[PDB]
């Protein structure tokens, strides 16, 4: 079994620059060398023909060389659609193999969450538990800190977070905080409030509702 | 012009036998290209099986043998994949491609997920989020749908029928202390919009059967 090997694992680049992925191999596999690109949720799409020969249907922006160990993907202008995971499989001898994959996320400049908070539903009240659930909209970067007050006490434990993929038109993260508590205990209050941490904003951001 | 689409279980117990049908359309297997399986664990990377070639030639990887069996039904263009001793590991996306030739795949499948659980399935309930209750402001506001308490995963979710996809956001799911998959579905909109426009949510589970629709509103 050939091995390859992929670097960098992870790439972080500004938009409308160069990016640079290599492929090392076990073994010289010659000609033999392919290149795919797998958005999240989508089946993996061919890049790169063996060798460098290009896709029918891929842009001019990417690109591709190599021949021997060595092999170098390129993409000369990043585009926003472009934020995806890219992998490279040799031809030259089964069991074919994949690389172990590059991550690539674009570097946009700093946004600001929109936040948004939603009560439980009434038809959910019913059912004897509650969830509040607390929205972080679009947002770059990915890092941001989400804080729960019930009355104005901090809860730990009964908060669990989602975050989605980076947007292939915006390119900027989403974030859901999904607060758990049960009817008996979620009517034992009155204030509710989610507290927003993120480079975007100056100071902590509250959003939060009564009843 | 070629598509291939997998079609299976969704969910599997272990030390049992894992069972797949890809269903190959506008080209017949028993000319042409050799056939492949590969499948892909979460978060991580792809892992080729094995192949058959239209002759009925049948060659697999070396890891994950003895417990791999493809199969073909050439009067129904299909070509099946068999793993037997399942365990937690087998947990992936499964896809169906062509060699074509050179060893390089140009068309794969839509992908199918199976999942190794002795869990049993559910069973979505689907609750709706309301909007922001400010709709003198005129600029956008945000609602959703929340969809709670299923197994396994996936579940799909759609709004107005297909109408709305601009501005959607939904979550990826996480696995709750109570062993079920819970997600929410979001989308932002104009708030002058809120009168005049309704806005449902299309949710659909495979593995239970379940197609619930719900409306938004404040």
């Amino acid at each position: 079994e050939i091995v390859l090997t992929q670097s960098p694992d992870f790439q972080s680049v500004t938009p409308k620059e160069k990016v640079t992925i290599t492929c090392r191999a076990s073994q010289s596999i010659s000609d033999h060398l392919h290149w795919y690109q797998q958005k999240p949720d989508q089946s993996p799409k061919l890049l790169i023909k063996y060798a460098s020969h290009a896709i029918s249907g891929v842009p001019s922006r990417f690109s591709g060389s190599g021949s021997g160990t060595d092999f170098t993907l390129t993409i000369n202008s990043l585009e926003a659609e472009d934020a995806a995971t890219y992998y490279c499989q040799q031809g030259y001898d089964f069991p074919l193999t994949f690389g172990g994959g590059t991550k690539v996320e674009i570097k946009r400049t700093v946004a600001a969450p929109s936040v948004f908070i939603f009560p439980p539903s009434d038809e959910q009240l019913k059912s004897g538990t509650a969830s509040v659930v607390c929205l972080l909209n679009n947002f770059y970067p990915r890092e941001a800190k989400v804080q729960w007050k019930v009355d104005n006490a901090l809860q730990s434990g009964n908060s669990q977070e989602s975050v989605t993929e980076q947007d292939s038109k915006d390119s900027t993260y989403s974030l859901s905080s999904t607060l758990t508590l049960s009817k008996a205990d979620y009517e034992k209050h009155k204030v509710y409030a989610c507290e927003v941490t993120h480079q975007g904003l100056s100071s902590p951001v509250t959003k939060s509702f009564n009843r | 012009q070629v598509q291939l689409q997998e079609s299976g279980p969704g969910l599997v117990k272990p030390s049992d036998t894992l069972s797949l049908t890809c269903a190959v359309s506008g080209y017949p297997i028993r000319f042409g290209y050799s056939w492949h399986w590969i499948r892909q664990p979460p978060g991580k990377g792809l892992e080729w099986m094995g192949y058959i070639h239209y002759s009925g030639y049948t060659d697999f990887n070396p890891s994950l043998k003895t417990r791999i069996t493809i199969s073909r039904d050439t009067s129904k263009n299909q070509f099946s994949l068999k793993l037997s001793s399942v365990t937690a590991v087998d947990t992936a996306v499964y896809y169906c491609a062509r060699k074509d030739s050179g060893n390089y795949f140009p068309y794969w499948g839509q992908g199918t997920l199976v999942t190794v659980s002795s869990a049993s399935t559910k069973g979505p309930s689907v609750f709706p989020l309301a909007p922001s209750s400010k709709s003198t402001s005129g600029g956008t506001a945000a609602l959703g749908c929340l969809v709670k308490d299923y197994f396994p995963e996936p579940v799909t979710v759609s709004w107005n029928s297909g109408a709305l996809t601009s501005g959607v956001h939904t979550f990826p799911a996480v696995l709750q202390s109570s062993g079920l998959y819970s997600l929410s579905s979001v989308v932002t909109v104009p708030s002058s919009s809120l009168g005049t426009q309704t806005y449902i949510c299309n949710v659909n589970h495979k593995p239970s059967n379940t197609k619930v629709d719900k409306r938004v509103e404040p």
